[PDB]
RNA sequence: GCUUGAGUCUCGUAGAGGGGGGUAGAAUUCCAGGUGUAGCGGUGAAAUGCGUAGAGAUCUGGAGGAAUACCGGUGGCGAAGGCGGCCCCCUGGACGAAGACUGACGCUCAGGUGCGAAAGCGUGGGGAGCAAACAGGAUUAGAUACCCUGGUAGUCCACGCCGUAAACGAUGUCGACUUGGAGGUUGUGCCCUUGAGGCGUGGCUUCCGGAGCUAACGCGUUAAGUCGACCGCCUGGGGAGUA
RNA sequence: ACUAUGUUCACG
């Protein structure tokens, strides 16, 4: 229904995992309807100021359409979840590519 | 939000004067057509048409005789809020009968100096000195 | 909100065709299918005063149709209420 | 100087930080629009995409953290 | 803020602090700005600008200096 | 709702009515229920040891669940009951495989939910999980002080505690009373807050409706004479000695905890 | 019957419009510890106040609560009251583009209903900062004040009540008509985007001025000009918006 | 820094 721009930061040592978080995250969306546009790993990027006490976090793009159901459950995902240090999630406006 | 579409053309006449405008447009009507005719008649307004099929706008054409206009003044008598019919002998004559009172009597519309020797009056719409 | 479908729905049905769209019986119809969806919205939130006046426009707004309609034909103004289930 | 480009239009965008640190100062402040250019409009998305840059610690708050 | 000066230099200059901030911390967020009173006294420092601007387009007058 | 109640009658005026319109009406499930004879007070020795209680209406046990022993199997909620031994109400769970238990109700529960519980599980208002499992900064309710054990903490009507910090195998809890103390993080806690909290705004409104609660009337120290309390005699409304328990020692800001025991775990005393 | 009034449908643009839920960073306060050695704090000048029990300053970790620097403007939105970190959920309106439809469905509105800053009021929370009352210290002829150090209701949230403000453009609502200029802001079309262009036509808006109006000050296409509809209100000052 | 008051009617 809505499209989507997911950007949410992962622990150092939990970015081995990450890999594994897209493919769950992924499998979640791509089976009710709308596809996912554009993925997009930015990886280890440093802070501009210390997070949690800590510098260097893993970034990760999705940009996505999804229902509203399906949104909100990737929603509490992130705060259920002690690996994901932040993240967004904003809206529509069609899809896009590339930029960075 | 126009209730009175009469009192609206004769600001429109005044107020072109004011402005030293030459003409001056405005949506038609049945009664529009007749004011605007009896003023053209005596000799306030220098002529005027009714150019449109679907959606007719009368513009008038104002006179000038100095630098002064012509219409010294025009008001609205009987107005929506307050009709006012006058009876034969009662009918009023503007500036001593040197200005009109144009008057809506039953043998159509007319001034007050016409309507004294026709023999009836009936609801006078505006003055005009 | 009202979507392009549920207007069109409501457009082609009440009305003539989909090119009629203006009618006393589409307008109506309208705003009672909008009246309906926003009761869902004030039956909780209910502080929410600044919607409340654009909804009592949309109540007010479909009255003076409605007393409208009336004047203009006792015929199709009743049916249009027992289709709609308005009056009360 | 003005907007992106003649034929630019686009959007300002967040998630870029190179064309947006130019518009913030060495501080970590938003300079206004009387100094750099810019109309009105393009002001309040370079606005909120610097707040959202911040929130995602691409850009920082300020230079004492 | 943050000013190095390389190193045989010192002699202080930071207009880098004196030109960012300073006035904002203090002479703002120090005592209560009751909330009108910004709407109050900015407005007339507005007042007086275009005063003082619209004056000076018409300031070129015969002078005879 | 809380609903007042008309004054068509003194005694009537000022009660207050807590109207549960979720609960249920009718005889409740007899396997859980038990009796519970009354003490009036009196204990081993046949004495008064508790004042003030004796009388109110005849009421049965109920055996609540605190421990939550059922680990990786669903519960629907069957319906929420009133219970008469408790200031929260209770729901009476039915867990997938076919038992049935009564659990205190937390705020965000109806008749049709569902309910899990164990180690691992999902984090929402009822699942019962280890405290370690449980985010920091979370509301929780009937919470453990030992593992293995009930479950001691918030379990009164609208009653929660909240996790604030979380030192390797202790959990820092701030209490409702604002006293925060350590607990052991394998201890569990169910999710949420504590339902009923309407409970509060209820006033009685009569005499009788403490007298049919089990309450039995206080006689003011100053009322009797001085072989009775400490406060006591005076020609006419005397006092003139500092408050004083019926046994000499100091009420009215006078600390009697002493047990010495405990003091490692409490964080910091309440205030 | 008709279509220019009024309203509906399509498509986009802007916006602190609203309600509910999250979370972010700076700071302030208190809490625990490290460093550390006499002051700190304040003021017109002092004192009360905190400090050799080791304060202030400095650092580290924690808990809270409230408010959102810069962007931010004679900027925007809202009927008015009013509304500013960032993100989603539901949601009201506004404006433009060219059509299609309805066919006067309109404008005002006594009674009546709804919303309505701040301060209050009730009940349950919450309480960092600030701060009526209150206390102490100065000031003073006196100081129930102004200044200083403390500091409770309140200020914050949920649910009701209050129904007032210089609630102010001190300017009722709707419509028509009548020289300009300089901006801001948001549209939309036509040529070359042939380079941050231009050339047009719509909304909202700040400033200066023409005729005209005004007791004057001033207002001046957003009139206080020129007219129409309807409403509210006024009839010397005190008494009194009181009994 | 703080810093009070000027009896009544008249003369213009
Ligand atoms: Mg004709
Ligand atoms: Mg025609
Ligand atoms: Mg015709
Ligand atoms: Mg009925
Ligand atoms: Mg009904
Ligand atoms: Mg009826
Ligand atoms: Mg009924
Ligand atoms: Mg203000
Ligand atoms: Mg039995
Ligand atoms: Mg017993
Ligand atoms: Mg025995
Ligand atoms: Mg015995
Ligand atoms: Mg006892
Ligand atoms: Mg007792
Ligand atoms: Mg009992
Ligand atoms: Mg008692
Ligand atoms: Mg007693
Ligand atoms: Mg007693
Ligand atoms: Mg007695
Ligand atoms: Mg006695
Ligand atoms: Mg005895
Ligand atoms: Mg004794
Ligand atoms: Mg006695
Ligand atoms: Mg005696
Ligand atoms: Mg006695
Ligand atoms: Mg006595
Ligand atoms: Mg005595
Ligand atoms: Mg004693
Ligand atoms: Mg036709
Ligand atoms: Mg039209
Ligand atoms: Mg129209
Ligand atoms: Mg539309
Ligand atoms: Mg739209
Ligand atoms: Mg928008
Ligand atoms: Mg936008
Ligand atoms: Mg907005
Ligand atoms: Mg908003
Ligand atoms: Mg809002
Ligand atoms: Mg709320
Ligand atoms: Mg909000
Ligand atoms: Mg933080
Ligand atoms: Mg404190
Ligand atoms: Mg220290
Ligand atoms: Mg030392
Ligand atoms: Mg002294
Ligand atoms: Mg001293
Ligand atoms: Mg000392
Ligand atoms: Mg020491
Ligand atoms: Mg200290
Ligand atoms: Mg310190
Ligand atoms: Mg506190
Ligand atoms: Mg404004
Ligand atoms: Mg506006
Ligand atoms: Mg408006
Ligand atoms: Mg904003
Ligand atoms: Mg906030
Ligand atoms: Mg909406
Ligand atoms: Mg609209
Ligand atoms: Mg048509
Ligand atoms: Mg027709
Ligand atoms: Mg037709
Ligand atoms: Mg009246
Ligand atoms: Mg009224
Ligand atoms: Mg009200
Ligand atoms: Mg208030
Ligand atoms: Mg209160
Ligand atoms: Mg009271
Ligand atoms: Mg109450
Ligand atoms: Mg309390
Ligand atoms: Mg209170
Ligand atoms: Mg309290
Ligand atoms: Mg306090
Ligand atoms: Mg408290
Ligand atoms: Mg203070
Ligand atoms: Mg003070
Ligand atoms: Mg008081
Ligand atoms: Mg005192
Ligand atoms: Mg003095
Ligand atoms: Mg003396
Ligand atoms: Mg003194
Ligand atoms: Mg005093
Ligand atoms: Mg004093
Ligand atoms: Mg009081
Ligand atoms: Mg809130
Ligand atoms: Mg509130
Ligand atoms: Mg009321
Ligand atoms: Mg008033
Ligand atoms: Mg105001
Ligand atoms: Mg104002
Ligand atoms: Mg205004
Ligand atoms: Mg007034
Ligand atoms: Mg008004
Ligand atoms: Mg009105
Ligand atoms: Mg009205
Ligand atoms: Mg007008
Ligand atoms: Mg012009
Ligand atoms: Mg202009
Ligand atoms: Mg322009
Ligand atoms: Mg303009
Ligand atoms: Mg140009
Ligand atoms: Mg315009
Ligand atoms: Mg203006
Ligand atoms: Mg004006
Ligand atoms: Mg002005
Ligand atoms: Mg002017
Ligand atoms: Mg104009
Ligand atoms: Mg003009
Ligand atoms: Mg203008
Ligand atoms: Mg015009
Ligand atoms: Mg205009
Ligand atoms: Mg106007
Ligand atoms: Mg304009
Ligand atoms: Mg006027
Ligand atoms: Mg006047
Ligand atoms: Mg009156
Ligand atoms: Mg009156
Ligand atoms: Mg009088
Ligand atoms: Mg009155
Ligand atoms: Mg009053
Ligand atoms: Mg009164
Ligand atoms: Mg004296």
């Amino acid at each position: 229904m809505r499209h989507y721009e997911i950007v949410f930061m992962v622990h150092p040592d939990q970015s081995e995992q990450v890999p594994g978080m897209i493919e769950r995250y992924t499998a979640a969306i791509t089976g009710a309807e709308g596809k996912i546009h554009r993925l997009e790993d930015w990886g280890r990027r440093q802070l501009a100021y210390p997070i949690n006490k800590l510098h260097k976090a893993h970034y990760v793009l999705m940009n996505v359409e999804a229902p509203q159901e399906v949104i909100d459950e990737l929603e509490t995902t992130f705060r259920f979840n002690d690996a994901v240090i932040r993240s967004m999630v904003m809206r529509t406006k069609h899809a896009v590519t590339e930029a960075s | 939000s126009m209730q009175d579409p009469i009192a609206d053309m004769l600001t429109r006449i005044r107020n072109g004067q004011a402005a030293n405008k030459a003409a001056v447009t405005m949506p038609s009507s049945k009664l529009k057509v007749a004011i605007a005719n009896v003023l053209k008649e005596e000799g306030f307004i220098e002529d005027f048409k009714v150019e449109g099929d679907t959606k007719p706008e009368l513009e008038l054409t104002l006179k000038y005789f100095q630098g002064k206009a012509v219409v010294e003044s025009i008001q609205r008598v009987s107005r929506p809020g307050l009709r006012i019919y006058k009876r034969k002998d009662e009918l009023p004559k503007v500036m001593a009968g040197l200005g009109i009172a144009v008057v809506s009597t039953s043998k159509g519309v007319m001034t007050d100096r016409a309507a004294r020797q026709a023999g009836l009056g009936g609801e006078i719409i505006c003055y005009v000195a | 909100s009202l979507s392009t479908e549920a207007t069109a729905k409501i457009v082609s049905e009440f009305g003539r065709d989909a090119n009629d769209t203006g009618s006393t019986e589409v307008q109506v119809a309208l705003l009672t299918a909008q009246i309906n969806h926003l009761q869902g919205h004030f039956a909780e939130h209910k502080k929410d005063h600044h919607s409340r006046r654009g909804l009592l426009r949309m109540v007010s707004q479909r009255r003076k149709l409605l007393d409208y309609l009336k004047r203009k034909d006792v015929a199709r103004y009743t049916q249009l209420i027992e289709r709609l289930g308005l009056r009360r | 100087f003005c907007r992106f480009t003649a034929e630019g239009v686009q959007e300002i965008d967040y998630k870029d930080i190179a064309t947006l640190k130019n518009y913030i100062t060495e501080s970590g402040k938003i300079v206004p629009s009387r100094i750099t250019g810019t109309r009105a409009k393009y002001q309040r998305q370079l606005a909120r995409a610097i707040k959202r840059a911040r929130y995602l610690s691409l850009l920082p708050y300020t230079d004492r953290h | 803020i943050k000013v190095r000066e390389n190193e045989p230099f010192d002699v202080a200059l930071r207009r880098f602090k004196r030109s960012c901030e300073k006035a904002g911390v203090l002479a703002e967020v120090r005592r209560r700005e009751f909330y009108e009173k910004p709407t109050t006294e900015r407005k007339r420092a507005k007042a007086s600008a275009v005063k003082r601007h619209a004056k000076k387009l018409a300031r070129e007058n015969a002078r005879r200096t | 709702a809380v609903v007042k109640c008309k004054p068509t009658s003194p005694g009537r005026r000022h009660v207050v009515k807590v109207v549960n319109p979720e609960l249920h009406k009718g005889k409740p499930f007899a396997p859980l229920l038990e009796k519970n004879s009354k003490s009036g007070g009196r204990n081993n020795n046949g004495r008064i040891t508790t004042r003030h209680i004796g009388g109110g209406h005849k009421q049965a046990y109920r055996i609540v669940d605190f421990k939550r022993n059922k680990d990786g199997i669903p519960a629907v909620v069957e319906r929420l009951e009133y219970d008469p031994n408790r200031s929260a109400n209770i729901a009476l769970v039915l867990y997938k495989d076919g038992e049935r238990r009564y659990i205190l109700a937390p705020k965000g529960l109806k008749a049709g939910d569902q309910i899990q519980s164990g180690v691992d599980a999902a984090i929402k208002p009822g699942n019962t999980l280890p405290m370690r499992n449980i985010p920091v900064g979370s509301t929780v309710h009937n919470v453990e002080m030992k593992p293995g054990k009930g479950g001691q903490l918030a379990r009164s009507a609208g009653t929660y505690v909240q996790i604030v910090a979380r030192d390797g195998a202790y959990v820092t809890l701030r209490l409702r009373s604002g006293e925060m103390r350590k607990v052991e993080a394998d201890c569990r806690a169910t999710l949420g807050e504590v339902g009923n909290a309407e409970h509060m705004l209820r006033v009685l409104g009569k005499a009788g409706a403490a007298r049919w609660r089990g309450v039995r009337p206080t006689v003011r120290g100053t009322a009797m004479n001085p072989v009775d309390h400490p406060h006591g005699g005076g020609e006419g409304r005397n006092f003139g000695k500092h408050p004083v328990t019926p046994w000499g020692v100091q009420t009215k800001g006078k600390k009697t905890r002493s047990n010495k025991r405990t003091d490692k775990f409490i964080v910091r005393r309440r205030s």
